[PDB]
């Protein structure tokens, strides 16, 4: 079709958390969209299903269910693979619609002992563990990379339970997120006057208005419309942060799809005015 | 009681960062520094960290050698 | 110690003060008006 | 607990029917299209796809009430072209222009980095 | 003893014959929805399953309630009972096949209440006949009642937790007869003092007044998408007020679509603008700021609480009288659905910004604080010297107290006025007391340039302790600060005596509440 | 089957099985409690 | 049983001599919060006729300053009849004049 | 006086006044006058000097102590009575500014002014920018809002408890909380809020509030409740027993499940219970045999008057405790746990009495953000500050902005030099702000930005004891008074 | 109708009748049938009231006196 | 023996006075409660002032 742009990309900076990019001669909706998939619609494999067996900490059991819940997974390996448990064929549970995590620990010393995700292992091939000291020793130490500590126990007190982690997505429930955050900026000189700055002097200029390096403080241009987006991407550390977006992408591309054969559908039978 | 995994506000996960925090300060007092060094560049997850309190300590304090 | 008569500078910075109202509090209780009546 | 089951926000019931169109009445070459169990996600870029093409005299789009996840697309073109074939090629030129996205941008990754591994 | 169980409150006659609990109630919460119409109400689908309503059976509809019965109760859009015209009640639970159980035409079914069934719905104190209104329900998720955000006002809502009850009519007569007269269209104009009863208000009354300025100019794109909310609409596209350089509508244009194309409206104009009676008429630069209406389409000026609200001459009211209570009823809905999204692109806030003003201001503002604690000294060295000469009506010591008043309240006006005048276009602070949304005039002076003279019993400051008001004053000092005048501004903070002495003022105003609400429940009771 | 009734503050179990009295023997406390059951109950994260 | 009856019904006397004189002295000790427990530790009452009274013993007069706290009084009802002290304050136990 | 000051005479139990135009002097040693410690200042100087705040100091290894200090005769206890007397100053800054001012006389001096307040009118910051109905408000409000209350809770079992998860201390302080622990044991939580219209959920004294922030844990709660059930001997032929009722036997027949509970007569740490589970099986052998006559069969010997939950939907059984009371009876408590999420209709407040219900939530993809993405995890509507008229609101808000970005707690005592609009604004600006808080905020359905800049950042907010599920209710037939025939009371 | 402490089940004879409390309805198990003359332990309903002021209870109408260790009250 | 008398929490007649934080926290009883109030029938029971 005609109208169709022809949506360009560049990649200023990439890290092992960070995704830096410029997307030009695309759409302000495409824009918003691809950004609101980065949080709601991008799959994750996360703990869903906590049983546990024996509970002695100084802290109540739904609220351990909930830490776990909150700690992401190393999903490198192609969510894919792995289907909803909804539509697998199984009863309730299995291998293939599941990851399976486990905790048992207790504090024989007499010093405090800290409970972390090195302790929780994945009953299923190391694949898919939780993100603390896995991949790397990584030589920019997090003192004791211990992810997050679960709960603390002491002498006597023990805690012993099961995890089943599943895939789901960010508009169900924060847990299924892969990004810690997103920016995303427009037209950063304020050309546009989409907003109305008074006193325009007081404003800080942000990282992307250096173009004009100029005190003078936003040209006006009326006959412009939006065009080269910033964003910046921080992964959570559960998946890399290219790999969300080209998932998103992809993700939104089947969502689409998926609509358009219901629309076909629709007209499969009856014409429905199609012309 | 005990530090929540993930800034409420964000995302970014905030347990992996705690004792750290803590052990820094007690070795070097520049807690604006200090939270920098950790990695927290934004004031949500600052509060975050900064505006804690670990409480499960004075719960591990009881006698409850037992439960 | 102190000499009322060595001492040049008296003054001092009111935001001082709160050492002496800490004081207060960490010795009295914060509700002692209970405490004090039943055991008089 | 009054509140739904989270997945109910997004989830198709067994009963239920993805798309309805229905006609208009007050005025000639005009449809109102009505997307259950969706959001301002798909909603917002569709109707901006719709805008775009200079065949569409109106197109627009609302949810009713943020509690039921429902939609409404309301498209209306020349009297010589259908809304249902604009609406067809609005989103097939959506998904070929994210997919040009989708293939600059791998390529544009691969292009001086190593660790894109 | 038996009299005293008949006597009064809680007594068989008063506490009980003459008002009774009953059944069929409701009660939760309330939560402002925009995106219900007026006459409309959400229902928790737990409150909804749980209360009932009797259809009897007709050859015509057994169908559909023979599949409610088949739903049975355990899923929400069921029924709880059937009743046989024998006289048998059967519960839809114990019941193994409910499929055996086969209706009839005389058979009652209690179903559950669904989505358009009509309730009153009520909240106590009920001060006068509109604040118990019949509302159609609309079942929704999480457990409150939802209700349109216009509806606050006959109900003195304030959605700060404030409770609603609600009852359910359970015959067709009992609801043929709330359908006709207690409905809340129906209820719009007051028979108290002929006005509407309720008008709109919060941020659809501040986002209305900012949408009306003939500044705005909405895209082709922003148009059709307050197009898309509205519901009445023709199907034709207004001719934008601007057609090049590029297409563009005003925004009095599109709000002429959102009133039934037939009300007359002309005055109502009334901002504090333009000018106090003759200064527009001095040659007559049209009005920036006067409303006109005609042939159901706003000419010029800007909406406020003038036109736009419960004033008795309003659009809302006008169009009343001249539609009728269904057209008012859709305009009421599109009114604010329309306002509510185009404020939605356009933001409304309030930080300290709109509470600051400029260096040069406070120069002044203190400049005549000093010039109004002269003169009162003046006073005082005028008084000591007994040369003060009395006023014709008063001794010598309520003159000096009236004069003193009269200089520190002029000081207050004077530095307010400079203040509000001192203000620019942009501050959020004006845009909500001049649409009439929150606050008046002498809010803004109060934040911003000065505080003033506080009160209680209608004079300053009492002497607790003997001849002063608090340890920290001299004796026998008439002056302002330590009479309890405030000379800062809640944005500077207050000094301890102030704190203190507007801390005796706040009080008044919270014993004078708790007493009201006893004596005017009494004198209304004796009334009826 | 035994009832266990962990004891007040030493938490050897008490196997109260019958009517005896609940007090604990060896340790003089007399508060008790149930313990947790063998059964099992299911937590979603969320 | 005399005073463990008075502390526990709230009860004044040992019911011979009445009881209404000296209503609601005793209290559950309300604990929501840590901040709700030091404030009822810290409550200061106001007898009252029972209904209505509405006179000066009910404001704030001048001489509160630094005994009993500006602004804390019950939204409704007793609405200036329940105070509560500052922070400093303090109450003399008394002391044989001799 | 002098005496006083010296010790000879029993300093906090007895004040001494002159009333000199009437030539008398009342001195009073009773019990229950009301007295405060103040400064004597003396030859138009302060008594206390800087070597006792250096020997203050010292006390960490000292024994030094406040006794010491009023001891040192700096410090005296006034009453009112003798309050009524005294030339009070308000700040020794007064007292060095007399050389022009009016007053040349003082005799004792304020500590500090913000001692004027009470508990909880001292958790409140800014207070005096607040306009003064606002604080008795919040006072009211601070009682309800749940908190962790003491630390030993899980020992505890407290007949209605409320315990939050996450409290933390308020990012911006006042003084006087220092010596409340308020900071070892907070209220509520420091939230991202928003002054904005938004979509307007939140008119009228409401909220729109973040979804995945609920989710995160946000202002998450727990809600214990414990039932207490007593066996009894209670009369000559009447027996109480805790059992496993049944219908074969007991008379109550209540046709809520007696399954769950143990053999014993009451349920095990652990289990589900709802709206209808039978908590504890209590009954009362009561006839015995007087019935006469083989009235036996079934449901005779004995009637059911076990505990039920009537009360709501509830949650988890926590704990069971099986001891014995004062009578020495055996008796129990049962204690049930369940977790309160913030869901449309509860209620909340910020420090300034700003209290408000939640008008509905979104998910982190609707929440309007800013530059790096800072979602609002709370949005007020803007029309509650001016006609209520909290700034303080506003400045407990921008101060606390300034203490996410420093990292520094700040500092919101009510009286201080701290020219706080000017000064904070202007440490704002330098950590690379509007110097006023705005920030050029986005929309969240359309990604465009919001023409006007939202006042955004954080302040503490508390969560209410009065939670929605709570306070709903209905009815449809049900129980009738037959001393009355009329319903029940709710 | 002096036969039935609660065997008034018309269409067959009863085994046990069951009480749905919160219904305020009688009802019988193995076919439909409310026959529902109220008793929700009628006993209740004195103690209905509690949030309206009380303590010293003036609502109150009658005393426990104790009457299982006298023989007259 | 003439009778028995409650005693106000943590008063100087309250056994919890002579002990330490650490003892306190061993005895199971918060050592940041406040005390100064009666205990009776299993409630705390404080008297207004
Ligand atoms: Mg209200
Ligand atoms: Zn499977
Ligand atoms: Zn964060
Ligand atoms: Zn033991
Ligand atoms: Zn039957």
């Amino acid at each position: 079709m005609p109208y169709a742009n022809q949506p360009t990309v560049r990649i200023t900076e990439l890290t092992d958390e960070n995704v830096k990019f410029i997307i030009e001669n695309t759409d302000l909706a495409v824009a918003n969209s691809i950004r609101r998939v980065f949080i709601a619609e991008v799959p994750i494999i996360a703990i869903d299903w906590v049983q546990i067996d024996a509970n002695s900490s100084v802290l109540h059991d739904e609220f351990i269910a909930h830490r776990l819940g909150l700690i992401p997974l190393i999903s490198d390996d192609i969510v894919d693979k792995l289907q909803y448990s909804r539509d697998c064929t199984c009863e309730e549970f299995c291998p293939e619609c599941s990851v399976e995590f486990t905790l048992d620990v207790r504090c024989n010393e007499d010093q405090t002992r800290h409970v972390t995700s090195r302790d929780l292992i994945s009953n299923s091939p190391r694949v898919i563990p939780v993100t603390s000291r896995n991949r790397d020793n990584d030589p920019n130490d997090y003192v004791e990379q211990d992810d997050i500590l679960i709960v603390k126990l002491r002498k006597g007190q023990e805690l012993r339970l099961r995890a089943y982690a599943k895939k789901g997505f960010g508009k169900e429930h924060a847990k299924w997120n892969p990004t810690a955050g997103v920016a995303f900026e427009y037209d950063p000189d304020n050309a546009l006057r989409h907003t109305v700055y008074p006193k325009p002097e007081e404003w800080p200029k942000s990282e992307y208005s250096e173009l004009d390096e100029d005190e003078s403080q936003a040209p006006y241009d009326p006959n412009g419309k939006p065009e080269r987006f910033y964003y910046n991407v921080e992964s959570c550390g559960s998946l890399r942060p290219e790999t969300i977006v080209l998932s998103a992408l992809s993700g939104l591309k089947k969502k689409l799809s998926d609509l358009q054969t219901q629309l076909s559908h629709e007209i499969q039978s009856d014409v429905l005015t199609i012309n | 009681m005990i530090i929540p995994v993930r800034c409420f506000t964000c995302g970014k996960i905030v347990g992996n960062k705690w004792e750290a925090y803590l052990g820094l300060l007690q070795a070097e007092y520049t807690e604006g520094d200090a939270l920098d060094a950790l990695g927290l560049k934004r004031y949500c997850c600052r509060r975050m960290l900064l505006a804690h309190v670990d409480l499960i300590e004075k719960l591990l304090n009881y006698a409850p050698l037992e439960k | 110690y102190d000499e009322d008569d060595d001492e040049i500078t008296p003054d001092l910075w009111q935001e001082a003060c709160w050492i002496v109202i800490s004081s207060y509090f960490d010795e009295k209780g914060l509700v002692r008006q209970q405490l004090d009546s039943f055991d008089e | 607990m009054n509140a739904p089951p989270a997945f109910e926000s997004f989830l198709l019931f067994e009963g239920e029917k993805k798309i309805t169109i229905n006609k208009d009445t007050k005025v000639p070459n005009a449809c109102l299209f009505t997307i259950n169990k969706e959001d301002h996600t798909l909603g917002n870029i569709i109707k901006s796809q719709l805008l775009k093409d200079p065949q569409v005299l109106f197109a627009g789009y609302k949810v009713p009430h943020p509690l039921e996840h429902k939609i409404i697309i309301r498209v209306q073109t020349t009297p010589d072209y259908s809304p249902q074939e604009a609406f067809t090629n609005a989103i097939t030129d959506l998904i070929s222009e994210l997919s040009l996205l989708e293939e600059r941008f791998r390529v544009a990754i691969k292009d001086k980095q190593e660790g894109i591994e | 003893s038996l009299k005293q169980r008949l006597k009064g409150k809680e007594g068989r006659v008063r506490g009980n014959l003459m008002g009774k609990r009953v059944d069929f109630s409701a009660r939760t919460v309330i939560t402002p929805d925009p995106n219900l119409s007026i006459d409309q109400v959400g229902v928790p689908r737990s409150i909804a399953a749980n209360m009932t309503f009797a259809e009897i059976v007709t050859p015509f509809n057994i169908d559909r309630l023979q599949e409610l019965v088949r739903r049975g109760n355990s899923q929400y859009p069921g029924a709880k009972y059937i009743i046989r015209d024998n006289g048998d009640r059967i519960d839809l639970r114990f019941h193994p096949k409910p499929s055996d159980l086969h209706l009839q035409t005389g058979y009652k079914v209690e179903r559950h209440m669904c989505d358009g069934d009509i309730v009153i719905f009520n909240r106590q104190p009920t001060l006068h006949k509109m604040s118990m209104m019949g509302h159609r329900v609309r079942i929704l998720p999480w457990s409150t009642f939802r209700l349109n955000l216009s509806v606050t006002t006959p109900y003195n809502a304030d959605f700060d937790g404030d409770e609603m009850n609600l009852h359910l009519p359970q015959s067709l007569e009992t609801r043929a007869e709330i359908q006709e007269l207690a409905m809340v269209p129906r209820m719009i104009v007051t028979p108290q003092s002929n006005r509407p009863v309720m008008g709109i208000v919060q941020d659809t009354l501040t986002a209305v007044r900012k949408f009306t300025k003939r500044d705005v100019f909405l895209e082709r794109g922003e148009v059709m998408n307050l197009l898309m909310f509205l519901s009445t609409w023709d199907g034709k596209v207004p001719q934008p007020a601007i057609l090049k350089p590029r297409p563009l509508w005003t925004g009095k244009q599109i709000f002429s679509l959102i009133i039934p194309g037939h009300i007359n409206c002309i005055r109502t104009h009334s901002t504090h603008p333009d000018d106090e009676d003759s200064g527009p008429y001095k040659h007559i630069s049209p009005g920036d700021t006067k409303v006109v209406v005609e042939n159901g389409e706003l000419i010029m000026g800007i909406l406020c609480k003038k036109s736009l609200g419960t004033s008795a001459g309003s659009l809302v009211h006008i169009s009343y009288l001249e539609m009728g209570h269904d057209i008012t009823r859709l305009f009421y809905s599109n009114i604010q659905t329309v306002i509510n999204n185009w404020l939605l692109i356009e933001g409304h806030t309030i930080g300290i910004g709109d509470s600051i003003a400029d260096s040069k201001t406070y120069q002044d503002i203190q400049n005549t604080i000093k010039k109004a604690k002269q003169d009162v000294i003046e006073v005082i060295e005028k008084a000591h010297n007994n040369e003060l000469e009395p006023t014709p009506g008063n001794t010598l010591r309520q003159t000096f107290e009236n004069q003193v008043n009269r200089i520190l309240n002029d000081a207050r006006d004077k530095t307010g006025s400079s203040a509000q005048k001192s203000l620019s276009e942009y501050n959020n602070f004006k845009s909500m007391v001049v649409s009439g949304a929150k606050g008046s005039k002498i809010n803004i002076s109060q934040v911003i340039a000065v505080v003033g003279q506080q009160n209680v019993e209608g004079k300053r400051i009492p002497f607790g302790f003997k001849h002063r008001t608090l340890p920290h004053f001299i004796k026998d000092d008439y002056g302002p600060e330590s009479r309890g005048f405030v000379e800062n501004s809640y944005l500077a903070g207050l000094t301890p005596t102030e704190f203190f002495f507007h801390a005796m003022g706040g009080r008044e105003g919270l014993i004078d509440t708790a007493v009201k609400t006893a004596e005017t429940g009494y004198i209304q009771r004796r009334l009826i | 089957q035994p009832m266990i009734y962990i004891c007040g503050e030493c938490h050897t179990e008490n196997e109260i099985k019958s009517r005896d009295p609940i007090r604990c023997r060896e340790c003089g406390y007399r508060i008790m409690y149930k313990k947790r059951t063998k059964r099992l109950v299911v937590f979603d994260a969320r | 049983d005399g005073l463990k009856y008075s502390l526990a019904t709230g009860n004044w006397g040992d019911q011979k001599k009445a009881h209404q004189a000296r209503a609601g002295v005793s209290q559950v000790l309300n604990r929501l919060t840590f901040a709700s427990t030091l404030s009822h530790l810290r409550r200061l009452n106001s007898p009252i006729g029972r209904d209505g009274k509405l006179a000066k013993p009910r404001q704030l007069h001048n001489t509160l300053w630094g005994m009993v706290c500006p602004a804390e009084t019950p939204e409704g009802h007793a609405v200036g009849l329940v105070k509560n002290l500052a922070l400093m304050a303090y109450i003399s136990v008394g002391s044989q004049p001799s | 006086r002098k005496l006083r000051r010296q010790m000879d005479i029993i300093v906090s139990e007895v004040s001494m006044i002159r009333d000199i135009r009437e030539r008398e002097i009342r001195i009073y040693t009773d019990a229950g006058r009301i007295c405060r410690p103040l400064l004597i200042v003396e030859k138009q100087k302060l008594l206390l000097k800087k070597r006792h705040i250096d020997q203050l100091k010292e006390r960490e290894y000292n024994n030094y102590s406040w006794q010491d200090l009023v001891a040192s005769g700096v410090v005296e206890y006034i009453d009112t009575l003798e309050e009524e007397t005294v030339m009070l100053a308000m700040t020794p800054d007064d007292l060095q500014e007399k050389e022009v001012a009016y007053c040349s006389t003082y005799t004792h001096c304020e500590i500090h002014p913000s001692m004027i307040l009470g508990v909880c009118a001292s958790i409140i910051p800014f207070p005096d920018h607040n306009q003064s109905p606002r604080n008795t408000y919040q006072s009211a409000m601070g009682k309800q809002a749940m908190g962790v209350y003491i630390t030993n809770f899980h020992v505890r079992m407290d007949t209605l408890a409320h315990v939050l998860y996450y409290p933390q201390k308020p990012l911006v302080t006042t003084r006087s909380m220092e010596y409340l622990r308020f900071r070892e044991l907070p209220a509520g939580i420091n939230s991202i809020v928003a002054i904005a219209s938004y979509t307007g959920y939140n008119q009228e004294d409401s909220v729109i509030m973040n979804r995945s922030a609920v989710d995160r844990g946000f202002f998450r709660s727990v809600f214990y409740r414990s039932y207490k059930e007593q066996e009894s001997k209670k009369g000559f032929d009447q027996e109480e027993v805790f059992e496993k009722p049944t219908r074969e036997t007991c008379q109550g027949m209540r046709h809520a499940i007696y399954d769950k509970l143990d053999d014993d007569g009451l349920i095990a740490p652990g289990v589900r219970v709802s709206g209808d589970d039978v908590i504890i099986g209590k009954t009362v052998t009561l006839p015995e045999n007087e019935d006469e006559l083989e009235s036996t069969n079934r449901r005779y010997t004995k009637r059911d008057c076990s505990t039920f939950l009537r009360t709501s939907e509830t949650g988890i059984v926590d704990q069971v405790m099986v001891t014995l009371n004062q009578e020495g009876y055996k008796f129990c408590k049962i204690r049930v746990r369940s977790v309160r999420i913030p869901q449309i209709g509860d209620k909340f407040a910020s420090r300034h009495g700003q209290k408000g219900t939640c008008g509905i939530q979104y998910r982190q993809e609707d929440m309007p953000f800013t530059c790096e993405g800072i979602t609002p995890d709370i949005i007020i509507n803007p029309h509650a500050i001016p006609s209520r008229m909290t700034i303080g609101h506003l400045i407990e808000c921008l101060q606390g902005k300034v203490s996410a970005n420093k990292g520094e707690i700040g500092d919101a005592t009510p009286f201080n030099d701290a020219v706080n609009v000017q000064k904070i604004s202007n440490l704002l600006s330098d950590y690379g702000y509007h110097l006023r808080g705005n920030e050029v905020l986005y929309n969240g359905f359309t990604g465009r930005k919001i023409t006007s800049q939202i006042f955004i950042g954080p302040t503490y907010y508390q969560r209410l004891k009065h939670m929605v599920d709570d306070k709903i209710h209905s009815r449809a037939r049900g129980p009738i008074q037959i001393l009355n025939r009329q319903p029940m009371e709710g | 109708l002096d036969a039935l402490p609660r065997v008034t089940c018309p269409n067959h004879p009863d085994a046990i009748l069951v009480e749905d409390y919160r219904a305020g309805d009688m009802i019988c198990p193995e076919c439909g049938l409310v026959v529902g003359d109220r008793v929700i332990d009628v006993g209740s309903e004195w103690r209905t009231f509690s949030n309206d002021k009380a303590t010293k209870d003036p609502s109150r109408v009658g005393d426990s006196q104790n009457p299982l260790l006298s023989d007259g009250d | 023996f003439i009778g028995k008398i409650p005693i106000m929490l943590r008063s100087t007649y309250c056994l919890l006075n002579g002990l330490t934080d650490r003892d306190l926290c061993e005895l199971n009883e918060c050592p940041l409660d406040p005390g100064g109030y009666f205990i009776i029938n299993g409630s705390e029971k404080v008297l207004i002032a």
